[PDB]
């Protein structure tokens, strides 16, 4: 396996914390490019900005990291699932696995109190 | 060892299916072998040089396929194949054609030890000796108290394995086939890993199916020969 | 350029008795002016399609 | 100058890959002289890298130059057919030129802790 | 002890066959290519023969 | 002598140098006798006539619910529980086959009843989760499950797939004159 | 031709009878081929269910094991007896280097030696120091070969190997696959 | 010459013993004086690069050199060059957790010299999140094997082209082969009607799994054992 997939990167991790934000920023660029054709791709029901909106969120669950050792690790598992979803190799059902909360409503009796929490033992 | 003895009568079979089965193969030989259709389908079809199936780590009819004279039952024998005299098909182009014919011999030294060790079959034990890591027999553990406790103790704790950590590679028809297991001391293993063949096999594909046409990318799937069982697991 | 030719085949071997020892060598011309053309593509080996990688016959040298 | 190590066509030979090799003792000498020469000059002489790859390829270029038909020498020399042993020859070469930037007589810069290598007693 | 066991004959058994049984069959080639050089000129022979009583007849009709 | 170093006696061996390839001027065939196999096809035809024999041979085809293949007596297919002579369920509720099961199909609850006798209340397997490999046979001391040789009970639901005791019971009831067969044989051989 | 052309009488296989074998020795590739179909009187009879040997079946054994009297079984185990895995740090590399060995013992001074293993133990040299420190013929004894020179990667059971070129080999002149035994 | 006429071989004097003699020796005991050479030549392996080998261990049979993360390109370079080594065959490459050290991971290495038909181990260490170096630049094979030791134990290869999972799903958040993910895993699938696909849940079993890893051994089953060590190759005692 001397030739590589298309949108492939050799692994290779940063010393600096700088450098490793430049790649970032490039992944979020590359992301946001691919909204649409992850939108055609996967055949979904809503439109574009939702993908952005949810690329833009799974970033700011990891903004306050300080390692740069777990910044790496994060940021080469970005990029790998990244060139998943753009090789068309990821199907539409592991495609809205980053969709739980669109769907649908789930149903009634959101527990949100301790006793409705308590009246089905958190369930 | 081995689960039980053989039944009452068939050593006296394998000998009546092997009388045959030396004139069935050279039937399907001879519909394949100079068929001028099946050879052009390989003949410069799936080329690996000798220098890189060691680089892939490729092994069996791959690696015998380039030139290399290397099989585990010679080179590092085991379970009664030194008693066993036979010999080895090695092609000499890295093709599809001779991954072929050293399948198609290997048939025939395969006979070769069939009959040779129905001939040299020996009387005794069928398991090892020792009660504490294979079961009493079951005459002797519903008389005696210490072949019961046995019986009782490999069953549901099993035997113990002294700690440790080994790779046993053995030549599967497949090729080189291995396996690493960590033995903690405890009854089940810390970590146990397969080194299928074909995992190799089919990861060695793009390097040699570079420039292939599209049909003769199928004919090599079928030198490979891959179950997926093996691939992955 | 070939089919056309085995249609014009077909005048000349409905009226093969009438044209005897005339219409035979003029045949023969016509086939051979045709079998020039033919030699000339299969020397040119036109119809192959050849795969593009070799095994790198280029030798090993060094320093 | 420049020297051949494998042919990759011309006469087959019995590997697939490797092909017969015009001329393999010149070129054997000279990489036996390339590689002593290299050897000699960057390595430290306490070294048992250094030790034993100058006897190891003093042995064989004594075995190489003695001996004048190609089939005595690759049954004195041990290795494979002498392509083979080319290719060898040219790769310890290569390997004691990157032995000098890699400097491995030193210390280990790299000590492992003790709970580090412990398996189960 | 062993009783009841499967064994082998005492003398064992007689070897099978597991050499290449591809005899060459056939004549030799240019038997085949005589034979089918014969058979063609018998057959145009026939055929030339038949297109000249056809002509005759023609004549005659 | 004394070897190099990179060097045992795995030296070549004689003769492990190949020959150079013939050209086509050093053979022994003729350009019309090489060609006439080139262009009738000769081995081509050889292969034809073997399938052409072929034709007219036995086929080897048994009709399967007319007639069955092979059995030998170690054969393993469905679940049974076996009774004593005289009545009696046999299965003293040790635990083996279900600690020894790889594939955790056994799910037993052992009670003592009103004899005092050690009985399982609740005998239970998974033949869907089971693998065949015949431990749960091969464990029991008082030999209380055996693999009938049945395969032919194939169902249309799971839940008819869940074998409780009682399924079990009525298997080691319905097969027992076979199983006697298959003990008689194999009984030595455990 | 040890294991060559047999004819087909002593194949166990049904075949034919009558003038029709004399059609099918004329009408054929090889005459002595069989027909794939197992001689029923012959090839399984008794089934495996009715078998005379099971009724006389015994477990088998071999003599120094099933022994009711001598034997006991602390002499026989080897699954108690298994080796550990030889685990070497460099520093006791260094040890075998400077103090010697079992075999080769270069330690006077026992009263001393004890504590000259012990600095070592601590980590006083280091082991390029030990390389340096040590004698030329102990370098050529203990490290490399006797001669000098490295020693090769061990084999347990060397294969020398042995090809088959004449007819008794699998495949005659012209194909491309070797016999190499 | 019929197969009417052909002999049973049913009914036959066929072999009988009275009794069979098989004499008891070590297993271990064959393996010595290879167990010596084995030795031998990993002294000298030390010996030949101090910088870059901590340690080795000889089981029986069997070599292993213990080696330093960012020292294991300029080892397995020396192990496919060197003439006396040769290991051109990379064979098999995987991860193994020990959760109670600092390091997690040890990274094992097999090798294959079929010129002189032997085998070596190559072990180095790793944390979850620090590296190892891939060993991809050398051989061709190997990169497949680095990548399964990516996806079941999350050990990096730096320097890899295509590093990603491979023999998991697609979407899988989790590495398998770790004392900490469980047995039957995080989640589980079925088909939704209403969205007419499958969906992935967080699992729930109807039967649940039962370890009978409680209820081991409490007496200690196996001795230490004895040595096969050479006399060649471990310290004088004084006097
Ligand atoms: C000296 C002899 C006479 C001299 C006069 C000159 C010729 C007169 C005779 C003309 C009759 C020609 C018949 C067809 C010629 C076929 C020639 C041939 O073999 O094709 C070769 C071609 C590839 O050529 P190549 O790459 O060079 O490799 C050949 C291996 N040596 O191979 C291929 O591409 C594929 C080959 C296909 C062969 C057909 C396969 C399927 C058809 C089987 C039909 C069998 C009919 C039997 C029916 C029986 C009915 C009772
Ligand atoms: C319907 C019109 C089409 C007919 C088919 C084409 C004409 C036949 C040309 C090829 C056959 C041939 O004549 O070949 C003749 C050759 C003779 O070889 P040999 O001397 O015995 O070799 C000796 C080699 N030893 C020493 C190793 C033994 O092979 C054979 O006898 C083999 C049997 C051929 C059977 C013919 C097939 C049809 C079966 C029905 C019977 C008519
Ligand atoms: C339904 C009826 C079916 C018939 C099926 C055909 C039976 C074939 C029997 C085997 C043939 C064989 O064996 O021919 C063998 C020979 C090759 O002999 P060699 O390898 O060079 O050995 C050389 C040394 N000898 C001879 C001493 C052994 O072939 C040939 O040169 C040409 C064979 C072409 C036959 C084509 C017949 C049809 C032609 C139509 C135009
Ligand atoms: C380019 C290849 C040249 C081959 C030359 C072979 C010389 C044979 C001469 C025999 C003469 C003969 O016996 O011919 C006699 C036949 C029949 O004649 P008729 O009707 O009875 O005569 C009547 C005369 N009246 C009218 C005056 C009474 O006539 C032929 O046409 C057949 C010729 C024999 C076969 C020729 C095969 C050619 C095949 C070529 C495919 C490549
Ligand atoms: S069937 Fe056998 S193993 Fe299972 S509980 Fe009953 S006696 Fe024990
Ligand atoms: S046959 Fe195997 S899997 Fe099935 S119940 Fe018995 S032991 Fe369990």
């Amino acid at each position: 396996a001397i030739i590589a997939t298309a949108f492939a990167e050799t692994v290779k991790f940063s010393g600096s914390k700088q450098e490793l934000q430049k790649r970032t920023l490039a992944l979020y660029r590359q992301f946001l490019r691919g909204a649409p054709t992850f939108a055609d791709l996967y055949e979904v029901q809503f439109s574009i900005p939702t993908i952005r909106t949810k690329i833009r969120q799974e970033f700011e669950r990891h903004r306050f990291v300080d390692d740069l050792s777990i910044q790496n690790v994060l940021y080469a598992k970005g990029h790998m699932e990244y060139q998943e979803c753009i090789n068309a190799w990821k199907q539409q059902a592991q495609f809205l696995k980053y969709f739980p909360e669109e769907d649908d409503i789930q149903g009634r009796h959101q527990p949100s109190n301790f006793v409705d929490k308590f009246l089905k033992n958190r369930a | 060892g081995v689960s039980q003895d053989l039944p009452a009568g068939l050593l006296d079979d394998i000998y009546m299916w092997a009388t045959q089965f030396g004139d069935r193969l050279d039937e399907i030989e001879e519909l394949l072998t100079d068929n001028r259709i099946w050879k052009l389908r390989t003949v410069n079809i799936g080329t690996v040089t000798a220098q890189d199936a060691l680089n892939l780590g490729l092994s069996g009819p791959m690696l015998r396929g380039s030139g290399i004279p290397f099989d585990i039952r010679k080179n590092a024998p085991y379970d009664a194949y030194d008693k066993v005299d036979f010999d080895v098909p090695v092609g000499m182009n890295g093709d599809c054609y001779d991954r072929y014919l050293i399948r198609m011999a290997e048939f025939r030294q395969s006979l070769r030890i069939i009959e040779q060790c129905c001939n040299d079959m020996p009387a005794g034990a069928v398991k090892v000796e020792d009660f504490k890591i294979n079961s009493p027999p079951r005459n002797l553990m519903k008389e005696d108290m210490e072949a019961l406790i046995h019986h009782f103790l490999l069953y549901t704790k099993g035997y113990s394995v002294p700690p440790g950590e080994t790779y046993t590679a053995i030549e599967a028809p497949k090729g080189e086939m291995g396996v690493y297991v960590v033995s903690d001391g405890s009854e089940r293993p810390y970590k146990c890993k397969i080194r299928a063949p074909g995992f190799a096999h089919l990861g060695a594909f793009d390097h040699i199916a570079r420039g292939h046409f599209l049909p003769d990318a199928v004919a090599i799937i079928g030198t490979m020969d891959l179950v997926f069982g093996e691939v992955d697991r | 350029p070939f089919d056309l030719e085995i249609s014009t085949l077909l005048p000349y071997v409905m009226s093969i008795y009438l044209v005897s020892n005339y219409g035979f060598t003029i045949v023969l011309l016509f086939l051979l002016i045709l079998i020039i053309g033919f030699v000339y593509e299969i020397n040119t080996n036109a119809l192959k399609i050849n795969k593009h990688n070799k095994p790198n016959t280029d030798s090993l040298i060094y320093k | 100058q420049s020297v051949l190590v494998q042919m990759r066509e011309g006469t087959p030979i019995g590997l697939t890959g490797i092909y017969q090799h015009p001329n393999p003792r010149p070129a054997l000498i000279a990489l036996y002289e390339a590689t002593l020469k290299e050897l000699q000059d960057k390595h430290p002489k306490d070294s048992v890298y250094r030790q034993s790859i100058e006897n190891l390829t003093a042995h064989r270029k004594q075995i190489v130059e003695d001996n004048e038909v190609s089939e005595v020498i690759e049954n004195k020399i041990g290795a494979g057919l002498i392509e083979e042993v080319v290719i060898q020859a040219h790769e310890e070469l290569e390997l004691a030129k990157k032995m000098s930037e890699w400097k491995p007589w030193e210390e280990l810069e790299e000590k492992p802790l003790e709970d580090q290598w412990v398996y189960f007693n | 002890p062993s009783v009841g066991q499967d064994l082998p004959p005492v003398g064992g058994y007689e070897p099978v066959q597991w050499r290449r049984n591809l005899p060459a069959r056939g004549f030799r080639p240019l038997v085949y290519l005589a034979a089918l050089c014969g058979i063609c000129g018998y057959g145009f022979y026939r055929a030339l023969g038949g297109i000249q009583e056809r002509r005759e007849l023609k004549r005659e009709k | 002598n004394i070897y190099a170093g990179g060097s045992a006696a795995a030296a070549p061996p004689a003769g492990f140098r190949i020959h150079r390839p013939a050209t086509w001027e050093e053979s022994e065939e003729g350009a019309l006798s090489k060609a006439t196999k080139y262009f009738l096809l000769a081995e081509m035809f050889r292969g034809l006539y073997v399938v052409l024999e072929q034709f007219f041979r036995a086929p080897y085809t048994i009709y399967y619910p007319f007639e069955k293949g092979p059995v030998s007596p170690r054969f393993r297919g469905e679940h049974a529980l076996r009774r004593y002579p005289s009545g009696e369920e046999r299965c003293i509720a040790c635990k083996l086959c279900e600690a020894i099961c790889p594939a955790l199909a056994i799910t037993i609850d052992a009670e003592e009843r009103i004899d005092g006798s050690r009985r399982t209340t609740k005998y239970d397997i998974d033949m869907t989760k089971c693998i065949y490999c015949g431990y749960c046979q091969e464990s029991c001391p008082v030999d209380a499950i055996v693999e009938t040789p049945n395969v032919e009970y194939a169902t249309e639901t799971r839940e008819e797939l869940l074998y409780n005791k009682e399924k079990l019971l009525a298997n080691g009831d319905k097969w027992e004159l076979e199983l006697q067969y298959a003990l008689d044989a194999d009984a030595p051989y455990r | 031709l040890p294991g060559g052309p047999v004819p087909v009488f002593k194949k166990y296989t049904v075949g034919s009878k009558g003038i029709w074998e004399k059609l099918r020795v004329l009408l054929a590739i090889a005459p002595n081929r069989s027909t794939g179909n197992p001689i029923v009187p012959l090839y399984r009879v008794p089934t495996p269910g009715s078998r005379p040997e099971a009724n006389v079946y015994q477990d088998p054994s071999s003599y120094p094991t099933n022994d009711i009297a001598e034997n006991p079984y602390w002499k026989r185990d080897h699954r108690r007896a298994y080796p550990q895995t030889a685990f070497f740090d460099q520093k006791t590399v260094t040890g075998l280097l400077e103090l010697g060995s079992e075999a080769t013992p270069r330690i006077a001074d026992g009263e001393a030696g004890t504590k000259a293993l012990a600095n070592i133990a601590n980590g006083g040299v280091s082991f390029t120091q030990a390389l340096g420190k040590s004698s030329k013929d102990v370098i050529y004894g203990e490290v490399l070969t006797v001669n000098g020179l490295p020693p090769v990667a061990p084999t347990l059971a060397p294969k020398q190997w042995k090809i088959i070129e004449g007819e008794a080999a699998i495949y005659p002149k012209g194909y491309p696959c070797r016999t190499f035994h | 010459p019929s197969w009417e006429n052909i002999k049973d071989i049913r009914l036959d004097p066929k072999v009988h013993v009275d009794e069979v003699y098989e004499p008891i020796v070590n297993p271990a005991d064959r393996y010595l004086q290879h167990v010596s050479d084995l030795h031998q030549y990993a002294k000298y392996i030390m010996a030949a690069l101090p910088k870059y080998i901590q340690g080795f261990s000889v089981w029986k049979d069997e070599l292993t050199l213990h080696v330093a993360p960012s020292a294991v390109i300029p080892v397995t370079t020396f192990l496919r060059d060197n003439t006396s080594t040769q290991y051109k065959s990379i064979i098999d490459i995987t991860a193994v957790d020990y959760p109670s050290r600092e390091n997690r991971f040890e990274v094992v290495y097999n090798f294959l010299s079929v010129r002189h038909n032997s085998r070596i181990r190559l072990k180095t260490y790793a944390t979850e999140v620090t590296p190892v170096p891939s060993i991809t630049c050398l051989y061709e094979g190997a990169n497949w094997f680095e990548r399964e030791a990516y996806d079941m134990y999350g050990v990096f290869f730096e320097g890899h082209p295509d590093l990603r999972r491979i023999m998991t799903d697609y979407g899988f958040e989790g590495h398998p082969l770790r004392k900490d993910f469980p047995l039957t895993g995080y989640t589980e699938v079925r088909w939704d009607e209403e969205k007419r696909r499958v969906v992935y849940e967080p699992l729930e079993l109807t039967q649940a799994f039962r370890n009978f890893s409680a209820g081991s051994t409490a007496w200690e089953p196996v001795g230490p054992g004895r040595d096969d060590r050479p006399d060649s190759f471990k310290l004088p005692t004084p006097k």
